[PDB]
């Protein structure tokens, strides 16, 4: 899957637009995991 | 072959991409 460019099917863990590469969404969960990564910064140095 | 070369320095270049580490948060009496 990776050589030829389509997503793998055991990374799919939510809602993607259809026909994604697999170079966007590596990008976009980059993204995402950076947000998370903010949102775990906040709340260890912070409270709720 | 060349499959494995290009493969290896595009899975390198995501693993140095995507974030290494994601820290879980603490569970507390109130936050939960």
């Amino acid at each position: 899957e990776l050589v030829k460019g389509i997503l793998p099917r055991s990374w799919s863990h939510y809602t993607v637009p259809a026909g994604m590469t697999v170079i966007q969404w590596v990008s976009d969960f980059s993204e995402r995991i950076k947000q998370l990564q903010n949102i775990s910064l906040a709340a260890a140095s912070g409270g709720a | 072959p060349a499959w494995m070369r290009t493969l290896h320095t595009t899975a390198s270049n995501w693993l140095h991409l995507i974030p290494q580490t994601l820290s879980h948060l603490k569970r507390t009496v109130e936050n939960i």
